[PDB]
RNA sequence: AAGCUAAGUUGAUAAUAAAUAAAUAUUGAAUACAUAUUAAAUAUGAAGUUGUUUUAAUAAGAUAAUUAAUCUGAUAAUUUU
């Protein structure tokens, strides 16, 4: 029960060898990213409001983050995927709305038909947590740091006093028809074309923002809500990620 | 000033005269045809003007019955063949709504003019008598007199009434007396058969008609929803 | 010959554990503050919009700190403006004093 | 009032680590001494490098779905994040 199978000589006779660590493998980069211990939670920024600490009475700006049905649906191993990180979903969402693959996956991990799905990824085995498994604000701590990821409100198109703090021209001086413009773009023949990268209008905002360290200020179970120190990127009802902050671990 | 209203490439003062203008025609006439954004703003205020109109009849308040008045007589230019108009909007107007909560008024997207390729609709009053004595019709509501045509149609074809068209004429008597609608719905009924080449059975329309009523009156997947396991 | 037999499966779809009311979260925070902050509506009752005697512009008024918390000296000033806001918590005061 | 804004608020100025520059060394011949190596070995060493962190793009891989009484999209309507 063989098949017709040769081999070259040149091949049989070659010695085993082990490839080397090349840097821009995978799990090299793994072991090279300074990535949070624990996992995060997707949240919806809701609206912002004033902390009063009771002793100090001081009034500290405060963003209500949301954390409805917050749960892990699966994770991800180097293994199979060559980085640790899990998969968390975000709040209930009608079936109407949610394509019949979607539907098929989330029944496939014991969820419902999620509004938001987002990997966070973490440092080693140990960081994961039991899939199907749900999350609360208890999650954190009051006092304890974390860093927030959201999506920047959008500015449209913006002009280059805007974008970049440019000056300007003068207001009146002469000084015609010009008075927000950018000015020289460049330099004569000796480029004779404009930089790449050379700050110009155009799009502002609507971008991904990380916003790190920023204080947990209250967890509050019984209303769904964290209570974060300061302002977090994006409008009302935008979906943010909170991870434990890794330079004030 | 930014993202209240429509600005309608109009200063302010014109565009409030404008506007204005336009309530006090829908008022007059019932039902109006314009441009698509007019129409959109000009609801906007009529709808204000009947509830304002509506609170005025009601609250026992002298001093809110005044304001709210005052605020009427703002709202509008009492000129010409809107001399009357205030009284109409009491007497007349307000009552048919004294029950409704809002949605006075009804935007419905007609095809965009050739001249100019402006996206045009008409505007017009909910429930506006159809028949008025020593006249024969009104200058109506058109969604019903739509719906009437539509009805006869099929009718005709001997098909069934499309489920949208039940459901519109649900909508058009929740705040209708039964006997009310039917009477109405007769009298659409000859003048389309008229303006129509069909021809015209009175018994056998009325009870085609008795038949649609009761209907309307009178009422009667591949995902499956199971608990977490 | 086999013939492929599709059998489009029907796909179970499992509810949400939680049970929140997204819209109205925001009110509910803003309450729990506010009962947090003046026990029994006292602070309140005086910029109450349906309290008759309330503070009004052209009021003299005596701020007096708590020692305990703070070591400020206690204010009296003429009231310019009161700034009720959309949220009750973050109502304020203006006032004055040569 | 909303919104937009800074003169306002909040946050960051990206670690740890690896190999190094100038330089500082150990042993140690060639060359009986000396020599940090323009010899074999063994070490320290910079706001620089590599990397990290951040954004944008790309889409390997992964989960699910499969000719459809409500498969996946588009056209259409009401809209603003
Ligand atoms: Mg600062």
């Amino acid at each position: 029960s063989t098949r017709p199978f040769l081999v070259a000589p040149s091949i049989a006779n070659s010695i085993t060898t082990e490839a080397p660590a090349i840097n821009h493998s995978p799990e090299l980069a793994n072991a090279r990213k300074w990535l949070p211990k624990r996992c995060g939670l997707i949240t919806r920024k809701k609206g912002m409001m004033p902390y009063f600490d009771k002793s100090t009475g001081e009034r500290s700006a405060a963003t209500i983050l949301e954390v409805n049905n917050v749960e892990v649906i699966m994770h991800r191993t180097s293994e199979v995927n060559g980085y640790f990180a899990c998969q968390v979903g975000y709040g209930s969402r009608h079936l109407s709305k949610v394509s019949r693959q979607m539907l098929g996956h989330f029944a496939s991990k014991v969820v419902n038909p999620k509004e938001h799905v987002a990997e966070f990824r973490v440092k080693d085995e140990k960081g994961l947590i039991p899939p199907g498994t749900l999350l609360k604000p208890s999650f954190f701590k009051e006092g304890q740091y974390v860093d927030v990821r959201s999506v920047s409100k959008g500015k449209g198109f913006t002009g280059v006093m805007k974008r970049y703090g440019f000056k300007g021209l003068r207001a009146s001086h002469g000084t015609s028809i010009m008075h927000r413009h950018g000015g020289s773009y460049g330099q004569n023949q000796d480029p004779g074309r404009v930089l790449p990268g050379r700050k110009m209008p155009g799009h502002m905002g609507n971008e991904h923002v990380t916003i790190q360290n920023v204080k947990v200020l209250k967890v509050d179970d019984e209303n769904n809500v964290i209570w974060v120190k300061g302002s977090v990127a994006g409008p009302k009802n935008s979906f943010v990620k909170i991870q434990d902050a890794i330079k004030k671990t | 000033t930014v993202g209240i209203a429509r600005k309608l490439s109009r200063d302010k003062a014109h565009r409030d005269a404008l506007l204005k203008n336009l309530a006090c025609q829908l008022f007059q006439h019932e039902s109006i045809v314009s441009t698509h954004a007019k129409c959109k703003e000009a609801s906007r205020v009529a709808e204000r003007i009947i509830t304002w109109t509506k609170r005025a009849i009601t609250t026992s308040n002298s001093v809110a019955q005044a304001e709210l008045k005052s605020q009427i007589q703002s709202q509008l230019f009492l000129a010409g063949d809107n001399r009357k108009l205030m009284k109409r909007l009491f007497s007349e107007i307000a009552p048919r709504y004294l029950e409704r909560p809002g949605g006075y008024t009804r935007v419905l997207r007609l095809e965009p003019r050739a001249n100019d390729s402006a996206p045009q609709s008409v505007l017009e009053l909910v429930d506006s008598p159809v028949m008025s004595e020593s006249h024969t019709v009104n200058r109506g509501n058109l969604k019903m007199w739509l719906l009437v045509k539509s009805v006869i149609n099929d009718d005709a074809n001997q098909l069934p009434h499309n489920p949208l068209t039940l459901q519109n004429l649900h909508k058009v008597a929740k705040f209708k007396a039964e006997a009310q609608l039917h009477g109405e719905i007769m009298l659409i009924k000859q003048v389309l058969l008229k303006e129509m080449s069909l021809p015209y059975d009175e018994a056998l329309e009325n009870e085609r008609t008795q038949a649609l009523l009761k209907e309307v009156y009178s009422s009667s997947s591949s995902y499956v929803m199971v608990p977490r396991p | 010959y086999m013939v492929p037999a599709t059998k489009r499966k029907t796909i179970p779809v499992y509810p949400p554990v939680q049970r929140i009311a997204s819209s109205q979260i925001m009110k509910q925070v803003a309450l729990s503050e506010i009962e947090s902050l003046d026990p029994g509506a006292v602070k309140r009752k005086l910029i109450s919009k349906k309290n008759k005697d309330r503070l009004k512009a052209g009021d003299v008024v005596r701020i007096v700190y708590d020692s305990s918390k703070c070591s400020y000296d206690t204010f009296v000033g003429y009231i310019l403006s009161i700034d009720r806001k959309q949220l009750v918590q973050d109502a304020s005061l203006l006032l004055r004093n040569q």
